[PDB]
């Protein structure tokens, strides 16, 4: 028996270096973890290589999981930091769209919950 | 499996 | 310049912090105020637990931020 992720979905992430937005190209997957002293972990795993590459401890409000409006050849969200410029940005890679806007609202109701 | 989505196109974010 | 620490569910405090106070800093005026001793403290912002040895500046806390206090 192990502990299971709250919510996972595949998606690629995207880096914002000036003001445009490039995405990485891995095949990846975004997950929710709560570890079993509470706190609430947002996630990225490279899935070809297995690797947790980012791992950020979240409290309520401190950030909005949103739809990026300004990408028509994706399905791209952003992880952004209310009080600050901190953003991560993510591609969906579920070759179908009918889960997504359950896994953004899903994403939001496990950070912003306590 | 179903083939996934290529990576969208670069854009800008202001 | 003001800060405030936060538990998930206690109070609110406000500190006196500079830019050049390290992690350990602050847990020690936590401690002043709260009586939590350091070793008790994991202090988180921004998704990242503030290691010791490591300063304000360097996690780029300004004024006003809220540092997530968590307890042991």
């Amino acid at each position: 028996p192990s502990n299971k992720y709250l919510v996972e979905f595949r998606a690629g992430k995207m880096s914002l270096k000036g003001t445009t937005v490039t995405p990485d190209k891995r095949k990846g997957l975004v997950y929710i973890q709560q570890t079993d002293d509470s706190l609430i972990h947002f996630c990225w795993k490279d899935r070809t290589s297995g690797n947790v590459e980012d791992d950020l401890i979240i409290f309520p409000d401190d950030c909005e999981f949103k739809r990026v409006p300004q990408c028509p050849s994706g399905r791209v969200y952003v992880l952004k930091f209310k009080a600050g410029s901190k953003r991560l940005f993510f591609w969906m890679q579920e070759p179908k769209t009918d889960q997504d806007e359950e896994h953004c609202r899903k994403v939001n109701e496990y950070l912003n919950n306590p | 499996g179903p083939q996934e989505p290529e990576p969208p196109e670069p854009f800008e974010y202001i | 310049m003001q800060i405030f620490v936060k538990t998930l569910t206690g109070k609110t405090i406000t500190l006196e912090v500079e830019p050049s106070d390290t992690i350990e800093n602050v847990k020690a005026k936590i401690q002043d105020k709260e009586g939590i001793p350091p070793d008790q403290q994991r202090l988180i912002f921004a998704g990242k637990q503030l290691e010791d040895g490591r300063t304000l500046s360097d996690y780029n806390i300004q004024k006003e931020s809220t540092l997530h206090l968590v307890l042991r």
